[PDB]
């Protein structure tokens, strides 16, 4: 403590040669001991906490420690060109991001810089990064669906719109196909999605973007992507970024979206920024702090009340966990942060159950709050056939009362599970998931093969949306399950069988 | 660059601190070389990285060899750029050091061309959105784990099971197959292990000795003998010899890693060097981002495309350590190489069932391949799953199906072999290289009925299924005769 | 034969369970280690850093 | 968390009511108070929590009594880290606390809500002088089955139940009804499950106890305790079960 | 004995002693070997090595690592 | 230790007979010099001893020994904490020891008093 880093020779000539005097250096500082991730700056006398500082390189910088005589500005990105006792220049803005309506269709880079090399973006700047959570007396219950397109979801989880449900699974499990499933199931709702990339590999985000592109979701998308080969400054501030470029349109009455793919990855930045920094780390090294980085963020996500102009922001954050150990220390933190999760397993991933959701370990607390009558009221004896049987597979390897048992796990349970898989990037419309779902459950569909379910289900759907239009616009009138529609899904599920036998 | 000179301020351990005019001093990654001096009488110098700015006129760099025998005072050498190796086609055929030394005794490299080790990665507008797949030539690589083109592949087999073998018959596959070249870096290379290597990398035809830059490969090592300053950077500059490859000749490289576990290990060895606080299992802070920073630059742009294969050490065989936990988040595909297979002589003895792929999906590799795979894959493990039955009963007293189920099975088995060409110089025969399209449609051939009357020995050891009929004709031969 | 039957039903669904036991304890086992390793170092460096 | 027990405090001493303080996660004014004391420039203890966390704890837990003037009888939520009950921050709670409630992973992913583990559940006020004796006599057999069961799971998890004695397979039976009835569907907790709430007196879940232990209700469903209350409920819901079959 | 050289250093030595220890022996060994001789060098206890150098990699104030080794 | 251990030197070499030097927890020992290190301004080693461990433990133990002209049998026990074999202060005593007699806790725990563990308990004679 007896040594500073004020105290070079150059500050302590030019403070000797004048004592006293009256102007000191306003806005001019001089860079000293650029380190790992910090660089301190003396001078800047009337910066900010939180100001945007400017290099000579053009990196840019943020006041976060102001000591007496030195300020520790955070690099946001290589600091690699930043010579030694070159000037810095504050900006007297706290960190901003310039927003607008154009940000549709780019691909952002943390800063609000695109990476997509379509030129720049025109933007009216506002919107702090670090922005003001809504209060208790803003917000209001979630009541409205925020349809993802995957039948399991939305028939046991349903997602409302103003939720923070967590998609918690092993690598390579799905949360990115569910993701980007969510996002491309957005088509005809006035929903803009936001899609951040904290830590994927490049190659991953360039597939998304192109899956994105190729799909048509770009009109109504923007992709805030940080690769694995990035700073850690910045891998830890996109998903803010991404976050106040979701309440721009949020705080304009407009229903949002956004995914932060990889919480994780930012927590691992935030240790990385931390344990370089020196700060004192607890379990697993984790700053302590790891827990308010993550709710300062996901506690934005809300649904306003009808005086702000009823908008809403869904969160969708992905979490890993190391050979499905929802008991670590990140898992647990965005499990008491949000509003349920998803559970993906590895088990079922690899053992071809697709979309490989953990039904029984999964909840989500809005639930008929999100669902429409008509799922309420057709996927009740969902979620009860397929508990009991999450119950029979388990602990009965054939059964016990093996007659009944074959006619409750063979007609229900085996065949709802090849119901519920559904392919890569294939998004589901709510009237063919009631009508999915009414086909299974109600036990017309427990006397066909194993490998024909699939065939059959599709093949009914494009029928129904062919010769049925009536069954479409009388689900898509009033989302309640009639039962004109249940007599005509009859008749039309008799035709299909009768068309397929052949 | 230039006449910016510093002179050594501290000297603990392989971590040095130079002091410099109070203008002029290098970036963060930045070489330096010591202008040192040997005791016994000649001068010797000494290339550094800078690592951190200090404060007033001090940086604090890495030594990539040896800081013994260095005093206060020496003449340290601003360079203005990162580290720089030799890059072209004079870099094949040879063995090169971290800083692009040639250590083959063969003489000098010229620097015609020199690019830094330090660089980023290609831009997200210039990086390459197709799943291609990289055809090894080989039958069980290519049908049950495939390969990504511009991915990054994981080497599990442990000591003595065929690894270096396969890994010369990959290069002598990209360099026959496709107009590709291949660049080896050894992270933490033993170094009788080494001369091996280069031995029989000379034998094999790979290197050719008779005329070098006719040779398939380039070799950088970064020996255990070395600091953990070249143990680190070793990486980079296998790296940036491929990159300029892919970038300026625009072919399809090849970048082997030895032990991405020694990398990683190098790493934390610097950082706790450095003095930084570790992560969670004692690990560098930076483990994620120093991972990174290579594993991006292997990719494929618009020109080319460098494929990795990556050995991985699992500490404590647990896939759940931040290294091996850390790696996996890069691996597109995953090879194991079996010890029971290598015995048994199921050369190349890749374990056909824990050998996992990305790339095996129908949207990339086509409904058939998908299918004829997945069916290989429950053939061979119903197999596994009967052999204690018939140990026990054995296979008369199974039934119709599970003994055409076992048989099509061993035949299988023994169809994963194959002749290697730089494995013919003790074997003897010709080796054979199999495109995908002859190895799905002979294991459609196998599968179904169309070949089961056939010796279990006629499949063994070939490519290409009419071979293995033409076996079976001859082998029937032995029999009439 | 049907007591050996029985016998070898009950040591087949023994010998599941005993490798899902062997499994999870595994993994619990990694775990603890890790966990160690991070608490010594922390330690280690806690008391250096006070010095 | 001092500003709610300045408020509580003042009806408690000068209007002299009984007050209720409903604390939700006392445990995050503990992690608060580690991340400011973190950047307060102080040397962490054990796992990286303030020095001052066992007096930080308890200058706010003492100051939630029953004076001769009100009473505080405060239910506070404290959240374990990672499921990690050896924690410093719960490890220094239990001290202050007086009736505890732990909540088990494994019995919420069972499906027995409310997952409260009955055996690591304490209280101060288990005593047959303040809960007479018949209640203190069921609650110990009731703790005594559930530590014979707890103690045969690993046996009975890698063997099975096939391999007990007589009297150690009635002892499991007898457990797994009693943790079955243990459950309870809640007022607050009708959007989860439906099947609306039950409340359940003391009288009535004492004799639904004494009806279990005492060899009565040994021929009917486990199911039938699932999600019920005050026996009556079972033996009706085992009635419904074996009439609709 | 004919054959053999002992390099011993007790635990009462410095530990800059028994951080020397393998190092002379596999210079005196180097010796026999660069002159067209076959040795062999036992090393007993490369562990008792690592922890004298970590002991005085400690007192000489050097940052610590996993059980406290250096990180060379 | 080192004072009883010096009226020990004093009676094997000047006096020239065969001493008996019964040493009580050696653990002790080492425990006041990982007491003392930290105030001593050294820099702590492993799990939280002191840097200098081996070489503390190893001048008093080479000061112990039968030298040609007296004999010193030394029978000395050592404490191991939270009955860890492998912690350092022991770990650094089974070099020095020629008998090592381990005790167990499982024998203790049925009454084999005695409870010397035959199978950890190893000798050189
Ligand atoms: N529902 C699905 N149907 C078919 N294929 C799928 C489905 N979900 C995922 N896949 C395939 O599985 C692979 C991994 O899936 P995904 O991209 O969703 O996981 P991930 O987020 O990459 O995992 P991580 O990034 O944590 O390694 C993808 O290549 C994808 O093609
Ligand atoms: N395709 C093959 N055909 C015949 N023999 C092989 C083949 N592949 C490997 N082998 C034999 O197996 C051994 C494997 O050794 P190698 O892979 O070189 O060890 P390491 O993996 O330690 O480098 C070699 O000695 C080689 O002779």
């Amino acid at each position: 403590a007896t040594i500073r880093a004020d105290e070079i020779s150059k500050i302590i000539r030019e403070r000797i040669e004048g004592y006293n005097r009256e102007v000191k250096v306003v806005n001019t500082g001089t860079v000293l001991q650029v380190g790992d991730g910090i660089a301190r700056i003396h001078g800047l006398d009337e910066v900010m906490a939180g100001e945007l500082v400017e290099f000579e390189e053009g990196t840019i910088g943020i006041a976060l420690n102001l000591e007496s005589n030195n300020v520790g500005v955070v690099l946001m990105g290589d600091g690699l060109m930043i010579q030694e006792g070159s000037s810095v220049k504050a900006t007297g803005r706290i960190a901003q991001i310039p927003v607008s309506e154009a940000y549709l269709g780019r691909v952002i880079n943390a800063l609000a810089k695109p990476i997509d090399g379509r030129g720049e973006i025109t933007a009216s700047e506002s919107r702090l990064i670090e922005s003001p959570a809504p209060g208790i007396m803003s917000r209001r219950s979630v009541y409205e669906p925020l349809q993802t397109g995957l039948i399991a979801i939305d028939a046991m989880i349903p997602v409302g719109r103003g939720q923070r449900e967590l998609i918690i699974g092993d690598r390579q499990t799905g949360k990115t196909a569910v993701a980007t499933d969510t996002i491309l199931n957005q088509q005809g709702q006035n929903v803009i999605c936001v899609y951040v990339a904290i830590g994927q590999k490049a190659s991953s985000v360039a597939q998304v973007v192109t899956n994105f592109q190729e799909r048509g979701a770009m009109e109504y998308t923007i992709v805030v992507a940080e690769t694995a080969d990035s700073p850690a400054t910045l891998q830890y501030l996109a998903p803010y970024t991404g976050a106040a470029l979701a309440e721009y349109f949020m705080y304009r009455e407009r229903h949002t979206l956004i995914i932060y793919d990889d919480l994780s990855k930012q927590a691992q930045a935030y240790r990385q920024m931390s344990l370089l920094l020196r700060r004192p780390p607890g379990r697993e090294a984790y700053p302590g702090d790891v827990f308010y980085l993550h709710s300062r963020l996901l506690e934005r996500a809300a649904k306003l009340s009808s005086l702000l102009g009823e908008g809403s922001m869904t969160a969708l954050p992905i979490v890993e966990t190391q050979a499905g150990d929802v008991s670590a220390y990140i898992p647990t933190n965005v499990i008491s942060i949000t509003d349920g999760q998803i559970f993906l397993s590895a088990d079922l991933f690899n053992a071809g159950i697709r979309p490989a959701i953990n039904v029984g370990i999964s909840v989500s607390r809005v639930g008929s709050a999100a669902q429409i009558k008509a799922m309420k009221k057709v996927a009740g004896k969902l979620k009860l056939e397929l508990a009991q049987f999450a119950e029979l597979e388990a602990f009965a390897q054939f059964a016990s009362d093996l007659d009944k048992a074959t006619q409750n796990q063979l007609a229900r349970g085996q065949r709802l599970r090849e119901l519920l898989k559904q392919p890569q990037s294939a998004p589901l419309t709510v009237e063919e998931q009631v009508m999915t779902i009414y086909t299974g459950t109600n036990g017309y569909l427990d006397s066909l093969e194993l490998d024909q379910v699939r065939k059959y289900l599709v093949e009914l759907r494009t029928y129904v949306k062919t010769n049925k239009p009536e069954f479409q616009e009388i689900i898509s009138s009033t989302k309640t399950f009639t039962e004109e529609a249940e007599a005509l899904l009859k008749e039309a599920i008799q035709e299909q069988m009768e068309r397929f036998l052949l | 660059e230039k006449k910016n000179l510093g002179r050594i301020a501290q000297i603990i351990g392989p971590v040095l601190d130079v002091a410099f005019p109070p203008g002029k001093m290098p970036n963060i990654y930045n070489a330096l070389i010591v202008k040192g001096r040997d005791t016994a009488g000649q001068p010797m110098n000494v290339t550094c990285e800078v690592q951190q700015l200090l404060g007033n006129n001090r940086v604090r760099a890495v030594a990539m060899s040896a800081t013994d025998g260095l005093t206060r005072g020496m003449e340290v050498i601003d360079t203005g750029a990162p580290l720089s190796v030799p890059v072209g086609g004079a870099t094949l055929g040879r063995i090169f050091n971290v800083l692009g030394e040639p250590v083959d005794n063969l003489g000098p490299v010229d620097t015609r061309t020199t690019s830094p080790i330090h660089r980023s990665a290609p831009a997200f507008t210039q990086l390459d959105t197709k799943l291609s797949i990289f055809e090894t030539g080989i039958k069980v690589v290519d049908l049950l784990a495939p390969y990504r083109r511009g991915g990054k592949i994981g080497l599990f087999g442990g000591a003595g099971v065929g690894k270096t073998v396969l890994i010369m018959e990959l290069i002598n596959n990209i360099a026959k197959a496709h107009g590709g070249v291949s660049v080896f870096g050894g992270v933490g290379e033993r170094t009788r292990e080494g001369n091996d290597l280069y031995m029989e990398m000379k034998e094999s035809g790979v290197i050719n000795e008779q005329n070098i830059a006719e040779s398939k490969v380039a070799l950088v090592y970064g020996q255990m003998n070395e600091p953990p300053g070249a143990r680190m950077r070793v990486g980079l500059t296998a790296l940036t010899m491929a990159e300029y490859f892919r970038d300026v000749n625009e072919q399809d490289v090849l970048l082997f890693i030895d032990n991405i576990f020694r990398f990683v290990q190098a790493g934390s060895e610097v950082s706790a060097l450095l003095g930084r606080m570790p992560s969670a299992v004692g690990y560098q802070p930076t483990l994620s981002t120093e991972m990174g920073s290579l594993q991006e630059r292997i990719t494929s742009t618009k020109e080319g495309s460098i494929t990795s294969i990556q050995a991985v050490y699992v500490p404590a065989d647990d896939l759940t350590d931040p290294a091996p936990a850390t790696t996996f988040a890069h691996l597109d595909a995953t090879t194991v190489l079996s010890r029971g297979l290598a015995a048994k002589g199921i050369y190349p003895a890749v374990d056909p069932l824990d050998s996992t792929s990305t790339m095996l999906q129908p949207r990339i590799v086509g409904e058939e391949h998908y299918e004829i795979a997945q069916r290989v894959k429950e053939t061979l493990q119903r197999y596994k799953e009967l052999q204690d039955i018939i140990a026990i009963l054995g296979l008369d007293e199974l039934s119709e199906e599970d003994r055409l189920t076992v048989a099509r099975a061993r035949k299988i088995e023994r169809f994963l072999s194959q002749p290697f060409f730089v494995a013919e110089v003790f074997t003897g025969s010709p080796g054979k290289y199999v495109g995908l399209a002859e190895t799905i449609r002979g294991f459609q051939l196998i599968l179904s009925g169309e070949l089961d009357s056939l010796p279990e020995q006629a499949f063994y050891l070939v490519g290409n299924i009419d071979e293995a009929t033409a076996k079976a004709m001859n082998l029937e031969m032995e029999s009439k005769l | 034969a049907s007591e050996l039957a029985a016998r070898m039903t009950a040591m087949s669904n023994a010998t599941d369970n005993a490798n899902e036991l062997k499994k999870t304890l595994s993994i619990n086992y990694n775990r603890a280690r890790q966990a160690k390793i991070t608490g010594e170092i922390l330690e280690i460096v806690a008391g250096a850093n006070a010095c």
